[PDB]
């Protein structure tokens, strides 16, 4: 049993936590009491990976939920589904952070790094064959900045040998209108490009621009893209919960899909996009949601993989379908002499199909892909790290602390090369 | 129209959607009784299908626009 | 929770304050400690390097630093488990030449925030001598309009008819309890 922990950083991660969790609840069929419904004996071949076996036949879920500030951890506890959670894996505070990467990793984000590793420690001990974690929170606020990287390096040290995926969040000024969040943002950058083993960047901008002229909507709230979020999360990690043909974990997933450790941020992406009404259009084909899925236009990312070059990619089908035409389409399409053949589908793509299809909708299909067009997003903050770093604005906020002024050179030295190392690698062939 | 009737029929639907955008662009190309049955034979032709079936269709245009029909053994 | 929330827990309930006192005229001092303590020699004269004690007053616990230099202070202003809550300088009203390193001392120290912070209570010893400043010329020499997220005051005193100095001491109270404590 390969079980995987997961932590809820920040008010962002925890709801995005909570919605995941109400997601796949439904699809394992879990009711609110805690004992087991489904009509399937898929459902439960693989139930000990993200929950624990108890007393009657429980299944608690193994997420751990910590914040500096208690408003969200008393908004999820009394959620539909959050009196499944263990009281015991509650750790909060009370003053918080303050959009303040310096208040949330070295002063009050310090006084608590203690607490939570009790919890972790405490919840590891009882895996029979422990995997790696899991961490959702995203790099706005100081909280989810400062204290989501120091708990990364504390699991990076006292278990190195184990694996470690994020699920950051970029920020965006259409959203927020917060001055010092880039400032956190890069902080929380330099140390995810080496504390880090996959990374899944979740653009806000992008999901604000698709809501914006796609489902077309006058005041996109902040459910309409954690909806979306979910069901991305949902799609992906569905090879983590079921079986099929195509038999890999995290370490195989990490070793085949990241060849180089610091190439490591993938673009996801699902398809077809709803919003949160309970209606549908029609059943979409395999060719039509395959083209759905591998458009730029339903990335969750604010970037263009038809400008970049494609490292690994892998896709996963939920449906009502069989392999043999996932198989008879792909040999197809990819085909020059067709008269469907398109050229901004790469063509190194690993295909999977499972059987139990999203709730809600009969067939949908999730995007994966490496694609080197991450270095649009790290200029686009990097502009804004430079706009702000030449006039020394809002920069003693930090120092009064105990932070130093190296650090800021230090981290935009390496988005730099971050950046050079991309736009170098971005030109490769193979003949 | 060399690449009007190109192998790859994605080569073939690029080839005739650019230049009925060349043409909306241009005016001085063609003229004024005769750009509207050309505008009325690239909309009404699938150049992704059979390339006999297609072909035919290429033939009529270049006669429209004053070209020699290309031909091979 | 943890060793923040409890000194937090302990400072909101024993009341426990901490000002910072500098100056370096080394004659106005005493008249400030003996506000705070009915003694007049012992625990009441300014020390030449740094001395910390600690008086009642007002049902206050007031930690007094008291720091005679005045260079390189921000050694004072922060610190690892407490910080400061009252600035208090004294200055010579009539020395125009070793006011300007005070104002860039006061420049370099107290800096812009979000929140509030720290209290200012500039303080012009010795009035009735010929070539002392008034309340505007010190305003405009220190710059003090420039000076934001920390309330200042400036009060006069002499050694004759020096309008006493109960106000510029209890207005300082009356910010402090008012900011981190609660009325009622
Ligand atoms: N997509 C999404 N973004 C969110 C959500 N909630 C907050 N954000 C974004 O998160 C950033 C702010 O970070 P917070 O979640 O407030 O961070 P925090 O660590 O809890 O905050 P402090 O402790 O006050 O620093 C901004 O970019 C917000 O727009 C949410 O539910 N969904
Ligand atoms: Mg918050």
């Amino acid at each position: 049993m390969r079980e995987i922990v997961h932590i809820q950083a920040g008010q962002c991660g925890n709801q995005i936590g909570a919605k995941f969790w109400e997601v796949i609840s439904d699809e394992h069929g879990i009711d609110p009491t805690g004992t087991y419904h489904g009509d399937s004996d898929l459902q439960l071949d693989r139930i000990s990976v993200y929950y624990n076996e108890a007393t009657g036949g429980k299944y608690v879920p193994r997420a751990i939920l910590v914040d500096l500030e208690p408003g969200t951890m008393d908004s999820v506890r009394s959620g539909p589904f959050g009196q499944i959670f263990r009281p015991d894996n509650f750790v909060f505070g009370q003053s918080g952070a303050g959009n303040n990467w310096a208040k949330g990793h070295y002063t009050e984000g310090a006084e608590l790094v203690d607490s939570v590793l009790d919890v972790v420690r405490k919840e590891a001990e009882s895996c029979d064959c422990l995997q790696g974690f899991q961490l959702t929170h995203s790099l706005g606020g100081g909280t989810g900045s400062g204290m989501g990287t120091l708990l990364i390096s504390k699991i990076r040290e006292e278990y190195p040998d184990r694996i470690m995926n994020t699920f950051s969040v970029v920020p965006s000024p259409k959203v927020s209108d917060t001055v010092v969040e880039p400032y956190n943002a890069t902080l929380s950058v330099h140390q995810l490009v080496e504390n880090t083993d996959e990374t899944y960047c979740i653009d806000n901008e992008a999901l604000y621009d698709i809501c914006f002229r796609t489902l077309k909507l006058t005041t996109p709230t902040y459910g309409d893209l954690n909806h979306l979020v979910s069901a991305t999360m949902s799609g992906v990690t569905t090879c983590l919960r079921f079986p099929g043909q195509l038999n890999a974990d995290l370490r195989k997933l990490a070793v085949n899909m990241v060849p180089f450790p610091r190439l490591h941020f993938f673009m996801p992406g699902f398809a077809p996009l709803t919003s949160r009404g309970s209606q549908q259009y029609r059943a979409l084909t395999v060719p039509e949601l395959t083209q759905q899925v591998f458009d730029a236009k339903n990335m969750m990312a604010a970037c263009d993989p038809r400008h970049g070059r494609y490292l690994t990619v892998a896709a996963v089908f939920r449906g009502r379908m069989s392999m043999k035409e996932v198989d008879e389409q792909m040999l197809n399409v990819q085909n020059k002499n067709s008269s469907y053949f398109v050229e901004w589908i790469p063509n190194n793509v690993k295909t999977a199909v499972c059987d139990i299809p999203p709730r809600g909708l009969k067939m949908a299909v999730t995007f994966i892909g490496n694609s080197t067009a991450i270095q649009e997003l790290f200029k686009r903050i990097s502009e804004q790290f430079t706009a702000m770093f030449r006039r020394k604005a809002f920069l003693h906020w930090y120092t009064g602390e105990g932070m130093d002024e190296m650090e800021f050179t230090e981290a935009e030295s390496n988005m730099n090369d971050l950046v050079s190392e991309y736009q170098q690698y971005q030109d490769a062939t193979a003949e | 129209c060399l690449l009007l009737c190109h192998r790859f029929p994605l080569i073939r639907k690029t080839t005739a959607s650019q230049v009925y955008e060349t043409l909306l662009t241009y005016s001085d190309v063609v003229g004024a009784d005769v750009l509207d049955e050309v505008v009325t034979v690239l909309s009404d032709t699938a150049w992704d299908a059979e390339l006999a079936v297609v072909r035919e269709q290429r033939n009529r245009l270049c006669d429209l626009l004053g070209v020699p029909r290309p031909q091979l053994v | 929770m943890g060793l923040l929330t409890i000194l937090k827990k302990m400072k909101q309930k024993e009341r426990e304050l901490r000002l910072l006192m500098l100056g370096l005229d080394n004659a106005g001092k005493t008249t400030i400690l003996k506000k705070f303590n009915g003694e007049d020699i012992d625990t009441i004269s300014p020390t030449l390097g740094f001395n910390i004690k600690t008086l009642e007053h007002r049902g206050f616990k007031l930690n007094i630093w008291d720091v005679g230099g005045q260079k390189s202070l921000r050694s004072y202003w922060r610190n690892y488990f407490e910080s400061t809550d009252g600035l208090i300088w004294v200055v010579d009203s009539a020395d125009r030449q070793r006011m300007q390193d005070c104002q860039r001392e006061l420049q370099s120290l107290l800096v812009e925030e979000r929140l509030a912070g720290a209290t200012l209570l500039i303080f012009a010893n010795k009035q009735d001598l010929p070539g002392a400043l008034s309340s505007n010329a010190i305003r405009e020499v220190l710059e003090l309009d420039s000076i934001r997220s920390h309330h200042w005051c400036i009060q006069g005193c002499s050694a004759v008819t020096g309008e006493n100095l109960l106000p510029g001491i209890d207005w300082l109270l009356d910010d402090i309890s008012s900011r981190i404590f609660t009325a009622d």
